[PDB]
């Protein structure tokens, strides 16, 4: 299960991330990269 | 093949349930019913 939380606001102080979407997709994972 | 006992061409599906080489995720249904409230019941809520 793939599972993927954010937030966005307006670095000092405190934030609690919300979950979002979470994937079933059994897949053996190792590496991530960007697309800028 | 052409229109018209054992030539007689029929259309036939077989199916096989790749369910166990990954995780789980199509499901039969789950029929639900009517929820009553202020009585002591037996509630079975998404599991």
């Amino acid at each position: 299960y793939f599972k993927i939380y954010s937030k966005h606001t307006p670095p000092q102080g405190f934030s609690a991330l919300e979950p979002l979407v979470d994937l079933p997709i059994g897949i053996n994972i190792t590496r991530f990269q960007t697309l800028l | 093949f052409q229109p018209t006992v054992g030539y007689q061409p029929y259309r036939v599906v077989v199916l096989s349930f790749e369910l166990l080489h990954a995780p789980a995720t199509v499901c039969g249904p789950k029929k639900s019913t009517n929820l009553v409230k202020n009585k002591c019941v037996n509630f079975n809520f998404n599991g």
